DNA sequence: CTCAATTGGTCGTAGACAGCTCTAGCACCGCTTAAACGCACGTACGCGCTGTCC
DNA sequence: AGCGCGTACGTGCGTTTAAGCGGTGCTAGAGCTGTCTACGACCAATTGAG
């Protein structure tokens, strides 16, 4: 019932990664839940950092220092290239 | 384009990762800046996994992907199996991995 | 109905399938035993949260969001069934 | 008559099983080992199918992942295979009790 | 100048409640006010997600008892959830 | 005062303070800083009793970061509940093992 | 620098942690043990250090840093 | 006379049991940390309490691995710990991959 | 010494909470046969040591 | 730690079990929705604990 999920989203990323792939209803599930993981990882760590400056409005920075921490050297280079340019992106917009 | 998701050049929904991020109570405010932020490294999150769990099922020999094709490609790359180390995926089952010492020599 | 003695649900060549899978190639007659007992340990543990939150939910149906949520809890987060 | 030798069959299992992802314990056994349990905490507790199944999943890859651990402390004087010492000293070092 | 705040003197009173004799190095002061807001944390962070697990808004007493009861082994939380049941019914006896 | 109110030591009106500013919900009902007091009231006493017990067992006059270590691993349930948690200048308890020790 | 962490102090330390006899291959395997906790540690500290635009690495910053380690210190606030 | 090898070992570990001081020498520590830290952020200042804090991280931190890495030479019945006992234990532990 | 704790009061809505159903989880039979059991068997790898190395 | 000892547990097989399917019945409480107001947040004015 009105169940949110990412298998729209994550379509559309496997239809750039792989459209000739198919992702299996399971396969589609746990990839939801490791989304929301991951989302309720990097949130939390970006609202302990909050607390730790007292501030109160989670900016991109936040997020990109949570991102930093959390995520292995490389992986959080490109996910900070990734974040970085969408930010980018949207500000030009 | 009127969505955030659109200006940002992203698939994942930048104003449900900003409504997610206000309900959660992870802050009293979210800049704007943000969710898009973070739903661009969970874009991307999502892309490097499903890159490599497609290989995985390609050399597979199959188009679907399947969540052995997602643990393979979890723990076969060392930083996923990094960011992943403690999770479980079900019907992931293990890498095929015998010790050599039990191998017939 | 009273449950009693379902440890032994725990077959021999159950136990032997998951060695087998975890790459033991020969397993003490003793594994078996003390393998039974650490599940149960754990089960114990999952449960014991599992049923914690159905009871904060009041709820008489120990769903799987309540047994993901124990595990994650624990520190060992299942992927799969939701959250 | 036809017989493998010692292991032979155990490797080609171990082979198997890595391939395969499937539950490894039978289902209802373990389905009326954690109503037994539950029961220790609450009688009348309806379990969702679902709910079992995960248990089953986080029980079979927790105990894949100790038998592991027990193996890798088979190494030392080329020692094979496991014993009950060694899941003892794995589950210490893990911290678990 | 900058008042950082502490419970320092709660947890003296708690002592001299326990031990009226000998003190308390400000090391090991430092260690438990560590150790208060520690559980303060791992406590409030539980409830919070308990909350959300039910989507409820309002972290009640109820939402931090079950929070010990999962967080605290199952005798030290069976004291907690006397103390704080006995604490809350002290509360709402007074006004 | 509302510690008062409870027969708390411990600071009911800071507890609810900070259960408002650390997000942790929407809403923190009136009840639950009280609860929440007493739990790490009756914690910290717990400790601070076997602390001090350890200080006289070491007759000593002050607690040290010692005497907490000592206490908190002696217990098992707080050893069960600390057992990610290290403490300055606590040490470790004596550990030697039986292949160790000369027959 | 490394080499600060004397042959002596290890041997303290394994005393400490209750080891009879040591192997001196144990001392350079310890250096490195330490050397790469040190760095995932003051990473991370740095990481909240960059954060706050801070030059100087806080007490706070390392207890954070170890907090997400699951490596929860007592002693400089939590 | 002669102690016989082994002797002050125990000895030493009861009193390094018995103390609680930190047992690395502060400087050096502190220079490492300094270098360490360098790699990562230049020009950067470090509270003497941060510092203090490290050391005590990490000297519970190596502790605890000595602790465990003692168990694993046990279990090879060795007296002697080395280098594969630290990998195993890490291993166990899930610190190295 | 002072500003964080405190109170009586209003607001308005969170959630109590009561009803309502029909999801799906309870029992249940019952046939099939994969898997469990148990037994034989044996050989290989868990026990042992004193050779020997520092 | 080489090599001896030896009996443990692997491979086998034959029998027994009950897991699984699945077909069928039942029902209770999961979850939905609708009504009310107890409640916590905000507030101004107040106090003294840290």
């Amino acid at each position: 019932t009105r169940k949110e999920s990412y298998a729209i989203y994550v379509y559309k990323v496997l239809k750039q990664v792989h459209p000739d792939t198919g992702i299996s209803s399971k396969a589609m599930s746990i990839m939801n839940s490791f989304v929301n993981d991951v989302f309720e990882r990097i949130a939390g760590e970006a609202s302990r950092l909050a607390h730790y400056n007292k501030r109160s409005t989670i900016t991109s920075r936040e997020i990109q220092t949570a991102v930093r921490l959390l995520l292995p050297g490389e992986l959080a280079k490109h996910a900070v290239s990734e974040g970085t340019k969408a930010v980018t992106k949207y500000t030009s917009a | 384009a009127k969505t955030r998701s659109s200006r940002a050049g992203l698939q994942f929904p930048v104003g449900r990762v900003h409504r997610l991020l206000r309900k959660g109570n992870y802050a009293e405010r979210v800049g704007a800046g943000a969710p898009v932020y973070l739903a661009a490294v969970l874009e991307y999150l999502t892309a490097e996994i499903l890159e490599l769990a497609g290989n995985a099922a390609r050399d597979n020999k199959k188009t679907r992907i399947i969540p052995r094709h997602l643990q393979l490609a979890v723990r076969n790359d060392e930083e996923l199996n990094k960011l992943l180390g403690r999770v479980t995926i079900a019907q992931g089952g293990v890498l095929p991995n015998i010790q050599s010492v039990l191998l017939p020599k | 109905k009273v449950l009693r003695d379902n440890i032994q649900g725990i077959t021999k060549p159950a136990i032997r399938r998951l060695a087998r899978r975890g790459g033991v190639k020969r397993i003490s007659g003793l594994i078996y035993e003390e393998t039974r007992g650490v599940l149960k340990v754990f089960l114990e543990n999952v449960i014991r949260d599992a049923v914690t939150y159905t009871e904060h939910a009041k709820r008489k149906t120990v769903t799987a969001m309540d047994v993901v949520y124990a595990l994650k809890r624990q520190g060992r987060t299942l992927y799969g069934f939701g959250g | 008559p036809h017989r493998y030798r010692p292991g032979t069959v155990a490797l080609r299992e171990i082979r198997r099983y890595q391939k395969s992802t499937e539950l490894l314990i039978r289902k209802l056994p373990f389905q009326r080992l954690v109503r037994e349990i539950a029961q220790d905490f609450k009688t009348d507790l309806r379990f969702q199918s679902s709910a079992v199944m995960a248990l089953q999943e986080a029980s079979e890859a927790y105990l894949v992942a100790l038998f592991e651990d027990t193996n890798l402390c088979a190494i030392h004087a080329k020692r094979v295979t496991i014993m009950p010492k060694d899941i003892q000293l794995a589950r210490r070092i893990r911290g678990e009790r």
